């Protein structure tokens, strides 16, 4: 029924962790398909959060390249294991996980034990291989963020080998612009085909996309900053309003009177000509009027030098 | 970076100002003495980059290629701390230091006396040593990318055969912002011919040769088509109308080296 | 700044003379204040602005400036290489 | 193409008679005594 | 003020950019050819 | 403790029929109104800082709706001030008023 | 009574007068409604954006709300009406002048109180309620017209909310004829107010007289239904964008509701869906209505405000172009654009309330980042900590 | 430093996301950006050759 | 500790048509800042609707030469002096300006005839000088697109002359990015620099390129109403020689190339 529509043309599964999805919209008007396809490109490789672990927490080794008896695997080459592993959460903070286990056997990331706000995406991932019955127990760290992990020393915790998580979620996209051949109105046809590790299908990355790129341009749709009256110390208020009520109880009960720059011409009974001649001149504030002069009044269009004198008597019974 | 500047890494920008970090820590009362200072710059207080900061703003520091090549081997530079482990040199000089990027490692000396620094910001700077005074010559010549990039611009529209397919046998522009305007709405191409109105005086570098064809028409009104551009006199009045035939690619060379002479001079307004 | 050091050398006769003229008075300026010439104003550029404003023009003190954008005072400007 | 990384990051002063040379060429006569100071 | 420059509209190459700053400097002094080497290099480099 | 006490229509009659000797302030409240959770939070704090002084009550008007029509709450959220001596008249205040006229309402002028 | 021609001075866009009352944050009614949403997308987010148990839809918020979603979209639009003078109303009237809208209209008393109208609560029979005193924005005379205003104002705009006291009737109808004899065209944003939607016939007497009156009139989807009798078949809260819920109603149905000086009627589905109908055009916009919604703004009045202001902002500008279906379509979406807007502004303006396990007006709310901040699950006894060697109870592998 | 095998030596001098690189029509980004003008003044054309047949190794899966 | 907000830091008026001023974004989480500046660009330079003239027809003109009696301008500058007319309108399609003026004077901007919804934002501009007095018609065509469309029909040629007119409201736009770090706080600052012909301010060009932007990726999240064995060969499989050698022409060799493609069937489907 919209003139202008999107769909999914194609949708694959690859793998468990490749899911890839093409997408469609058209018709786009000259000029908007390039400014679409930038944007959600730089949005889908690098406004997606995504959810890894971070840190691992073992108890017996005594650093991260040692060698664990009955594991196949070097502890470097675990931490490995678990920086591969694909999670998926909407939700963000650090949260606890744990892989408490026995063998002999293989570890896989459904052994995991997760909070219910992480989910596993691909549970047949290896992690280690268990060649005699030890008990294994190791203390993970999960977190949802963007770009990647910094790759800085931040081990002064408890033996918490810290893992270089990378966040990102979307493995490559691309996305092509092909002319509608109206002849009428240059409309084009944009495709967007996206890639990514299983934590989100392309769709979902599609819609978070677009949703970031709109909370990134909305605070331009917002209010200038120091346009309402506030006590400079909060910085976010949810009712604009009440701060600069709070400031005339406390100055009724002061009794000092409100500022100029808190008056608006609007208020001074001013004759309809002089407002709007005021208000052009981008004149909204009794102080902004007192800071012209009658020669930077006369200048404007529509004022002449019979009205600087009614205006100033006005001013002078206030 | 500017032509009169480098940037410096925390760790060397550190070991060059260890005296003066000192002092602003003492005279700003931040460290009660030298002791307390330098075990606070080992601490590494975010108040000591700050200190450090300030302290190199306004400090010329030399630099200086150990296999020295020439007068410019040794230069000063305004240095700003930058972030990495490595120390950000200017395109330009590195041609100056014949700064290979395979490998090259200089020696920076931060003058101390107050004569010293004196004459490192007047006499050693980038911008008084421009002429080689082997000849007379610029040094900091546009040189690599730098050279490619500009032929790009100027290299203009393609000219006969190699512009139609066969034998004869282009927008208007009123001024060069519409032109620039035009080429970023990708409107018209980098080399695309285009007529620009020209309000100056006859101004463009062109053969000197007689006009192509003179279109002369009966009310006194004559157009005198040159191989470069058009001029629309006439003998009723003096109009003197001039369109440039040229692309976006000179008109935003002049453009940049216009902008670039009225940017400096507003910025250094004497007229105030 | 650079505009302006030109600028004083126009007048100039000798350019050896002038570095240590400009020297010799940045020494006097931080023999009489000290706490003045440490940090943001620097004693030779307070010279050269000084110089400037001899002349006529206008300039800022010592060619200070600071950044009225800066968030916090923990937070210095990084510079993009 | 195949690219390698390199060793010099991994395995790694005195002013030469040049320089002075160069300094003398500015006439930056306080700066010279200063490198000799 | 209006620059009183020269539109070249044939080409710029080495020899042509070397003389544009030799005149540059002879004309505008150092501390202009400074600022317009820097534009001139970004110029460059951008359309490299 | 004392906070804001959900009462219906024939909870709120008894009330203003009866004795008040605190002052009752009724809260017309609709959970879909996000203004009106809001006003809660106020009320959460108004009813602290006044205590057992004063009395807070929320009336869903999505349930009393037919109440509501003959309270004549024109909308929400809807704030009912009643005196504790009938004598003396109501005070009706619709939108998300603030908390600083919530209390000269209470202490004087009623 | 007149004055000079002063139409020289009238600066583009052309003038809206706002006319109603000054509510800080009230809305008339609500009633249930039906979302076009993504229920597969809400499924697998249930545990980061908050959704309503049950979706109910204000049709906006006051007059004054308006202007300022107006003034917001580049439109001029000033406001007629009463507020006291008083804290709260010099908070309000400052409110309005820093949000670009123009209060020479506004007529400030200091015998009245602003939202603090007197009542006489009976209790002989069955307890009523009667306005001794009406508050500072329903005590406006017909001599408190700044008919200069209404002069310089292409558009006039009011809200049922200012018919619900005699004497704010009287001065709204007075207002109307001036502004239809000074050729202004009338604009009615219905907004049934609460005690409006028993009753049906009184409604449709209460408004009869002023629904004639009125070029455009902007209606919601229930409101529709109400006036036009149809009872709501379709069902509510349930997972699926099921046609019967967004119903574009055929021409005839709208034609009781129809008049010789109606030239527009826009039902609005809220920014999901908004139907116009003409003479001879009629028809619907799809929108969106997914986007963020905390308790705070669940009511989605700000929607109502930027919708109605969106279909202001197009029709004064190309007044000859009303009954143009082309232009109608894209106001339409227009105004579904700036109903997205500002709900989406809201949201984050308002942000959301705490979490269960230092403010004069107390009032505590989290940002988006905070309501979607998990708890660290660090509990000792948690099954996702590690626990001393005695209690570790090691899982066998296969 | 970073170098091929065909005397391509080079210093890292700067480190961009992958959202600014320049990318294929395929929608990769590249990993790194060589200066072309090293070939010419170098006469070293081994590296061309050896990148695109790089190239085609990869999607091949050849060696 | 912040929160996302925008100030207006640098606003100039340095003529009527030429409008100056610049914004600040703070604060900006790494790699953001980029983006907005990136996008930010792209809509002020062709997403904002821009008003100017299109066509002119020069009524009452049977001359048809180059320049006309009476106007020292010739047909063409008078078609480069409309083209430099900076014009403001909300209209929707295409309206009709009239510049119909007395004999000796100058034509100004202030001289044209304008529909509704368009204003003239500098009156001052020169369209042509008249000498002697003799009355001219012009009839100009108003329309308003963006930068970035292209428009193909040119009222086919009937005496009216097009105008190129270069459809930017926003004369140029500049991003910058400042990046500040607390040791481990970096966040980014996103300044923006916008120059308009004063069509509209840099303000509000701001709000339309905001508001441009969004409306591009709003159709994303639109939702729609409901209603209720290579390695086995043809050679292997015993098939007639007819059939083979047609299988063979098309080049299929194995039974995927069969399927691939749509008493053959009752032999092949038992094996
Ligand atoms: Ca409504």
């Amino acid at each position: 029924t919209r003139t202008l529509q999107w769909k999914c043309v194609e949708s694959r599964r690859d793998s468990k962790r490749l899911y890839y999805g093409r997408f469609i919209l058209s018709p786009l008007m000259k000029g908007q398909a390039d400014t679409i396809g930038i944007a959600m490109r730089r949005a889908l490789l690098g406004e997606i959060e995504g959810t890894c672990i971070t840190r691992a927490k073992f108890e017996n080794i005594p650093h991260d390249y040692s060698n664990i008896v009955g594991i196949q695997e070097s502890v470097h080459e675990i931490l490995m294991n678990l920086n591969e592993i694909v999670l998926k959460s909407n939700l963000y903070g650090t949260r606890n996980a744990l892989i408490c286990v026995q063998g002999p056997g293989y570890i896989t990331a459904r052994d995991i034990i997760l909070p219910p706000s992480v989910e596993i995406v691909d549970n047949t991932q290896h992690i280690a291989t268990l060649t005699e019955p030890i008990n294994l127990c190791i203390g993970l760290k999960i977190e949802r963020n963007r770009g990647y992990s910094l790759k800085m020393s931040n081990n002064f915790e408890d033996r918490s080998y810290p893992i270089d998580a990378v966040f990102m979620p979307v493995q490559n996209a691309n996305h092509s612009i092909h002319s509608y051949g109206n002849g009428n109105e240059k409309q084009e046809i944009l495709f967007i085909e996206i890639w990514t590790n299983g934590s989100l299908t392309p769709k979902e990355a599609l819609h978070e996309a677009s949703r970031n790129l709109i909370n990134l341009f909305i605070p331009f749709l917002h209010v200038e900053e120091e346009t309402f009256y506030l006590e400079n110390n909060q910085h976010q208020v949810t009712l604009p309003l009440f701060p600069f009520h709070n400031k005339l109880v406390n100055l009724r009960q002061k009794k000092k009177e409100l500022a100029f720059q808190y008056i608006f011409i609007d208020q001074l009974e001013l004759p309809p000509r002089i407002y709007n001649c005021l208000k052009k001149s981008n004149i909204h504030t009794l102080l902004d009027l007192l800071n012209n002069s009658q020669e930077d009044l006369i200048k404007m269009e529509h004022f002449h030098i019979e009205d600087v004198k009614k205006l100033l008597d006005i001013l002078e019974k206030k | 970076l500017s032509l009169h500047r480098c940037g410096l890494p925390r760790e060397i920008a550190i070991e060059l100002f260890q005296t003066f970090v000192i002092r602003g820590l003492i005279r700003q009362h931040l460290a009660s003495n030298i002791g307390v200072a330098k075990s606070q710059i080992r601490e590494k207080k975010p108040i000591v980059w700050e200190i450090l900061q300030e302290v190199m703003q306004g400090h010329p520091v030399l630099l200086n290629r150990a296999p020295t090549l020439h007068r410019l081997g040794i230069q000063s530079f305004q240095p700003i701390l930058v972030e990495g482990r490595t120390i950000c040199l200017h395109p330009l000089v590195c041609k100056g230091f014949n700064a290979d990027f395979d490998g090259d490692q200089m020696a920076v000396h931060v003058p101390l006396s107050l004569e010293a620094q004196a004459e490192a910001r007047l006499l050693m700077f980038s911008h008084m040593n421009l002429l080689s005074p082997a000849i007379g010559d610029p040094i900091s010549v546009p040189t690599q990318d730098m050279l490619i990039g500009l032929y790009v611009l100027t290299s203009g529209t393609r000219r006969g055969i190699c512009a139609n397919r066969y034998n004869p046998c282009e927008p208007f522009f009123c001024n060069s912002y519409d032109a620039i305007g035009a080429y970023r709405q990708k409107r018209i191409n980098l080399d695309s011919p285009l007529w620009l109105r020209w309000q100056l005086d006859q101004r463009v570098i062109a053969s000197k040769e007689v006009p192509i064809e003179v279109h002369y028409e009966s009310f006194g009104n004559y157009h005198e088509i040159y191989a470069h551009y058009l001029i629309v006199r006439s003998v009723k009045k003096e109009t003197l109308y001039i369109y440039i035939r040229t692309t976006v690619g000179h008109i935003s060379f002049y453009r940049e080296i216009e902008e670039a002479i009225q940017g400096f001079s507003q910025a250094c307004s004497y007229d105030t | 700044m650079t505009m302006d050091i030109e600028r004083l050398l126009l007048s100039e006769d000798n350019r050896f003379e002038f570095v240590n003229s400009v020297a010799a008075e940045a020494t006097e300026y931080v023999e009489k204040n000290r706490d003045e010439y440490g940090g943001t104003k620097k004693a030779i550029f307070h010279v050269l602005s000084n110089r400037v404003n001899d002349l006529g023009f206008d300039r800022p003190e010592a060619y200070a400036e600071s950044d009225p954008y800066k968030p916090g005072p923990g937070y210095l400007k990084e510079y993009y290489t | 193409p195949y690219i390698l990384k390199l060793i010099h990051q991994v395995d790694d002063q005195r002013v030469g008679e040049m320089e002075v040379w160069a300094l003398e060429g500015f006439g930056v006569a306080h700066i010279l005594q200063e490198m000799l100071t | 003020e209006r620059a009183n420059l020269v539109f070249h509209n044939k080409v710029i190459d080495g020899t042509a950019i070397k003389r544009l700053i030799s005149r540059l400097i002879d004309h505008f002094g150092m501390a202009y050819t400074s600022h317009i080497l820097d534009q001139v290099k970004t110029l460059g480099f951008q359309q490299a | 403790d004392y906070l804001v006490r959900k009462l219906s229509a024939q909870e709120l009659q008894d009330l203003v029929k009866g004795e008040r000797k605190v002052p009752l302030i009724v809260d017309f409240y609709a959970t879909w109104c996000g203004p009106c959770i809001l006003m809660a939070q106020e009320l959460e704090m108004l009813a602290v800082e006044y205590e057992s002084n004063a009395m807070i009550v929320k009336v869903d008007t999505d349930d009393e709706y037919e109440f509501a029509r003959d309270m004549q709450v024109r909308g929400l959220p809807t704030l009912f001030f009643i005196s504790p001596d009938p004598s003396k008249d109501a005070i009706r205040t619709e939108g998300l008023i603030p908390l600083q006229m919530m209390r000269d309402i209470i202490d004087n002028d009623m | 009574h007149e004055s000079e021609d002063i139409s020289h001075t009238y600066g583009w866009p052309p003038l809206v007068c706002c006319f109603g009352s000054a509510q800080h944050a009230f809305v008339p009614s609500g009633r249930p409604a039906n979302r076009l949403l993504d229920y597969e997308r809400q499924e697998r987010m249930k545990d980061a954006v908050w959704a309503p148990e049950k979706y109910i839809r204000a049709p906006g918020g006051c007059a004054g709300g308006v202007a300022i979603a107006l003034a917001s979209l580049g439109g001029k639009a000033a406001f007629m009406g009463k507020l006291g003078d008083d804290d709260f109303g010099q908070a309000m009237l400052y409110y309005l002048n820093v949000c670009q809208v123009q209060t020479r209209s506004v007529k400030i008393d200091s015998k009245r109180v602003t939202a603090c109208s007197t009542m006489k609560i009976s209790k002989r029979g069955r307890l009523k309620s009667t306005c001794v005193k009406p508050c500072a924005e329903d005590s406006l005379s017909k001599s408190e017209i700044n008919v200069d205003v209404l002069k310089e104002a292409k558009m006039f705009y009011f809200t049922t909310h200012s018919l619900l006291d005699k004497k704010m009737m009287s001065t709204t109808l007075q207002a109307i004829k001036i502004s239809k004899q000074l050729g202004n065209v009338i604009f009615y944003d219905l907004n049934l107010p609460l005690p409006l939607w028993q009753s049906l016939e009184e409604t449709k007497s209460l408004i009869q007289e002023v629904w004639d009156l009125a070029d455009v009139i902007e209606v919601t989807k229930q409101e529709l239904e109400f006036l036009c009798g149809i009872e709501p078949t379709e069902e509510f809260d349930t997972k699926n964008n099921d046609s019967s819920k967004f119903v574009h109603y055929e021409p005839e149905t709208v034609e009781p509701l129809w008049h010789e000086n109606l030239k527009i009627l826009f039902v609005t589905n809220g920014t999901s869906k908004i139907h116009y109908y003409t003479k001879e055009h009629n028809g619907a916009v799809l929108g969106m209505e997914d986007v963020p919604i905390t308790p705070f703004t669940r009511d989605m009045s700000a929607s109502g405000d930027g919708i109605v202001a969106g279909l202001i902002r197009m029709l004064t500008v190309q007044p000859d172009l009303m009954n143009d279906k082309g232009y109608l379509e894209r106001t339409a979406r227009y105004a579904i654009e700036c109903g997205v807007v500002d709900q989406w502004l809201l949201a984050q303006t308002r942000g959301y309330p705490p979490k269960d396990d230092s403010d004069p007006n107390g009032i505590r709310s989290i940002t988006e980042r905070e309501y979607r901040t998990s708890k660290p699950y660090d509990e000792p006894d948690g099954p996702y900590v590690m626990k001393p060697v005695e209690e570790r109870e090691y899982r066998k592998l296969e | 430093k970073v170098a091929g095998r065909h005397g391509n030596k080079g210093i890292i001098s700067k480190i961009l996301p992958r959202q600014d690189m320049p990318y294929l029509q395929d929608g990769r980004p590249v990993d790194m950006v060589f200066n072309p003008l090293g070939v010419p003044s170098r006469m070293n054309v081994g590296q061309i050759f050896e990148c695109s047949l790089g190239l085609a190794g990869s999607l091949l899966d050849r060696h």
